[PDB]
């Protein structure tokens, strides 16, 4: 009869308070995080290639993306959306140095148009 | 007799001693060092085990059973401690009060509601009592060398706790086996 | 300070402290130095600092120790100083 | 039958089956001071290890401690620890009395009282 | 002590000063292993030896100084451990008492444990070394240089693991001195 | 792969482009319970490895944040 | 009597050692050489190719 | 609702009857004619270990 531990309420009243969808005291330890990374077929890449940024999002590096383009220009699976995605990846480079990156955009442009 | 009948008691105003501040034959504080255990993501029971062994003094090569010499472990982030699967909801904590009605069956979730710190204290109690039961001074004295802080704010900057780098070798999740 | 030294008895000590803890803010710096000097008299670094013990209470198994009115007097001095 | 209360060894990281292959020992110790232990081959078939001495290892420890505490300064625990490394390197003997004893007896240097009863380094007949 | 011996000169002149000063040995005697110093006293199980005699001990598991350690695979050659028989006596009685609850039979068995008490005099060591030995890759290293680490040792941080627990950065980048120089 | 296959194959069963969405989101209605990989951990798969990668020249140099 | 020739274990002699690696680390953040660029981009393009 | 011995003994009796999940326990609910409701007999929604095996 401590009431901090065994309160005066029936289990019928109290069973609504049992969390079945439990959030904060989490069920996933740290040791698993890497393992569950591997089973999903994901691959750790070096910083040049890309990375998972603050929102845990995998963003592909510019000058990394352009090389992926220059390997994959003529590939069968390479669709026209891949080109515009590549160009989208090049934009910060476009602003911070327009002289040497508009040539890249024009390369993708001409190659796409042919 | 050797051990007296007039004994220090909980209702007696003299009060119960703190073994950290006590000076006794079997208490050596000279060669201890302070550790920092971040509990984020690590399973409660495992953390309890590691902490229990630093605290008890078993991690030393010169460790002797009757000589209690521990390291102070500052266990930080008790709130983020991870218990696997349904266990938060299914793992009991049972104790028996001596009086009519000797059963308190209380879920981990409820103990976590009241204090998160009491969970870590509970499993520390268990992992220390696993090797020491039969003498009170050997049970109680180590436990005071745990400092349980449920987030990243602690008074102990002055002891320069060294981050205790530990990875649990056990792959599987903890398993509740208690008869 | 005169009342503290000239009448060494317990009640005059308490009586001195209750006045000089009422008036802490209303005096200067050096006036405090002579105060703490006067008050630090019955204290030895080796000895226990604040123990003033009067009654031995043997009521329980192990004897209890009860202090006299000087303890909360000194403590009230420190808390006034705190304010 | 009673519950077994003997002490239990901690679990140790599981092997990846690479250990099974001969010429690969399953003890993995690659540590800071490792390269200093030099192995030589005796005629007997036994080995001969060359290692830095006790005080050299502890001096290395002291250098690492000082080098980690150069930034934020030295905390009290660091102070006590550095003191003890510095003592145990130069030891020449064994220490049987509590470290605090000297401080407890010399406390009168720290806390000075009024000048009537003030204790000095010479006292009697003065 | 007759000094260490090797077909290489540089290794001999290098490890010659290494063997000077107090040496401890690990000795197998009567199924009991002993850590042995120069002035140490041990009680071995009873040896049949006259008192005040002068003894050499054959089985020697390990010998080391403050500086060198020679680990015998199972045993070592060249080690001279000279001790001196001091006493031969029976030590403190262990009384065993056997009584069966069903039977009235009580058996009092005294076990004074007979022992030879040994004081040690010398520990000398004179190995024959073959060559420097590479420990990460198994080989006998042909050329010996003291200044270069036989096996250099590298820090663990890839950046690849986010959940790797960080010990303080000065512990993780610390390079260790050259000892043999 | 499978969801991309679901996307780029025609809409015969369900509505594309329309705001109705015949199959309504009901996360609470689904299975609530723990699988054996919720206890024993995620199942072990071979660690993803790089064969025959060229040696790391400039391993001492740090990568600049590539925003340039 | 008890004696140590090398010295007695004290808590601080092995304390300041950390775990180390046999062969040096392929740091995550590092400037890729050209052969390295080509190989890695090759790998990424390979898995992207098979997926698509 | 009537509790069937296992999942196999569970049938859909009407047109409007559905399979639903009560916290990992498979059951059948009819929005019309509630007497058609069937539960698979299994553990309580809240159970501890010592309390329920
Ligand atoms: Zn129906």
């Amino acid at each position: 009869k401590n009431l901090a531990w065994r309160p005066k309420m029936s289990e019928r009243t109290l069973e609504q308070f049992v969390p079945l969808h439990l959030a904060f005291p989490r069920r996933h330890p740290n040791s698993w995080q890497e393992r569950q990374f591997h089973l999903l077929g994901y691959v750790k890449w070096p910083k040049e290639i890309g990375f998972y940024n603050a929102g845990d999002n995998f963003e592909l590096t510019p000058q990394a993306a352009y090389r992926i383009y220059k390997q994959n220009c003529d590939e069968t699976f390479w669709t026209r959306l891949h080109n515009e995605k590549t160009i989208i990846h090049l934009l910060p480079l476009v602003e911070q140095d327009p002289g040497t990156n508009m040539v890249l955009v024009d390369d993708i442009f001409r190659h796409h148009l042919k | 007799p050797f051990k007296s009948v007039l004994r220090r008691h909980k209702h007696h105003p003299e009060g119960l001693p703190l073994y950290n501040d006590m000076s006794k034959q079997w208490l050596c504080r000279e060669g201890e060092r302070w550790w920092l255990l971040d509990a984020r993501g690590e399973q409660l029971p495992r953390v309890a085990a590691v902490a229990a062994q630093y605290i008890t003094g078993q991690h030393r090569p010169d460790f002797t059973p009757g000589m209690i010499t521990g390291d102070h472990v500052v266990i930080v982030n008790i709130k983020d401690v991870v218990m696997v699967g349904d266990q938060w909801i299914r793992v009991p904590i049972t104790w028996q009060t001596a009086y009519p009605g000797g059963k308190y069956r209380i879920r981990l979730t409820d103990m976590y509601e009241r204090d998160p710190c009491m969970l870590m204290w509970w499993f520390l109690k268990d992992e220390v009592n696993r090797h020491f039961v039969r003498k009170l001074k050997t049970r109680i004295a180590p436990l005071e060398k745990a400092w349980l802080y449920e987030d990243s704010i602690h008074p102990h900057a002055d002891k320069n706790p060294r981050p205790l780098c530990w990875t649990d070798p056990e792959v599987k999740g903890w398993k509740y086996r208690d008869p | 300070v005169a009342q503290f030294e000239d009448r060494p008895q317990i009640e005059s000590r308490v009586a001195a402290l209750a006045d000089m803890a009422s008036t802490v803010s209303f005096r200067s710096d050096e006036e405090l130095l002579r105060m703490f000097t006067a008050i630090s008299a019955p204290f030895s670094v080796d000895g226990r600092g604040l123990n003033f013990l009067t009654v031995k209470v043997s009521k329980f198994g192990r004897p209890y120790y009860v202090p006299n009115s000087l303890l909360p007097a000194y403590v009230n001095l420190v808390d006034a100083t705190t304010i | 039958p009673k519950k077994d209360r003997r002490f239990r060894v901690q679990p140790l990281p599981s092997l990846h089956a690479n250990s099974l292959a001969d010429d690969t020992p399953l003890v993995t110790t690659t540590r800071t001071l490792s390269p200093n232990f030099r192995a030589f081959a005796l005629q007997d078939g036994g080995v001969f290890f060359t290692h830095p001495s006790h005080e050299q290892v502890m001096r290395v420890g002291q250098n690492i401690l000082a080098e980690e505490t150069k930034a934020t300064g030295m905390t009290s625990m660091d102070t006590y620890v550095n003191s003890r490394i510095q003592s145990i390197i130069a030891e020449n003997t064994v220490e049987n009395v509590a470290l605090s004893h000297w401080r407890r007896r010399h406390m009168w240097n720290l806390v000075r009282t009024h000048g009537k009863l003030q204790r000095h380094w010479g006292v009697s007949d003065a | 002590a007759n000094g260490l011996r090797c077909p290489d000169a540089l290794i001999t002149r290098t490890l010659n000063p290494l063997l000077n000063g107090p040496k401890f040995a690990v000795i197998y005697c009567g199924n009991h292993q002993y850590k042995v110093a120069v002035g140490d006293v041990i009680a071995v199980q009873r040896l049949r030896v006259e008192i005040g005699s002068h003894i050499a001990l054959k089985k020697v598991l390990m010998v080391g100084g403050p500086r060198f350690t020679a680990i015998g695979r199972p045993l070592l050659e060249g080690v001279r451990v000279t001790a001196q028989v001091e006493e031969q006596k029976r030590m403190r009685n262990v009384v065993s008492l056997f009584a069966t609850p069903g039977r009235r039979h009580v058996r009092w068995v005294d076990a004074p444990h007979a022992a030879t008490i040994i004081r040690i005099c010398e520990i000398f060591y004179s190995p024959n070394v073959v060559g420097e030995l590479d420990k990460y890759k198994g080989e006998l290293l042909e050329t010996f240089t003291p200044g270069q680490h036989t096996n250099p040792v590298y820090p663990v941080d890839d950046g690849y693991d986010v959940f790797r627990k960080k010990d303080k950065e000065a512990m993780e980048n610390a390079t260790t001195f050259l000892d043999l120089l | 792969i499978s969801e991309q296959v679901q996307n780029r194959v025609r809409s015969g069963k369900e509505l594309v482009g329309t705001v109705y969405q015949k199959a309504r989101r009901q996360p609470w209605a689904k299975y609530n319970g723990m699988f054996p990989y919720d206890y024993n951990g995620p199942a072990r798969r071979p660690a993803a490895s790089f064969v025959d990668a060229p040696t790391p020249t400039h391993n001492a140099e740090v990568c600049g944040t590539a925003y340039a | 009597q008890r004696r140590s020739v090398q010295g007695t274990w004290n808590p601080w002699l092995w304390n300041y050692e950390t775990e180390r690696r046999r062969t040096e680390a392929p740091q995550w953040r590092r400037k890729l050489s050209e052969k390295e660029w080509d190989y890695y981009v090759g790998q990424y393009s390979a898995q992207m190719k098979q997926e698509e | 609702p009537q509790m069937v011995m296992s999942r196999d003994e569970l049938k859909l009796r009407c047109e409007y009857c559905r399979f639903e999940w009560i916290h990992d326990t498979l059951c059948v609910r009819c929005p019309a004619q509630p007497s058609h409701d069937q539960r698979e007999m299994w553990l309580h929604s809240t159970w501890m270990w010592g309390k329920q095996q």
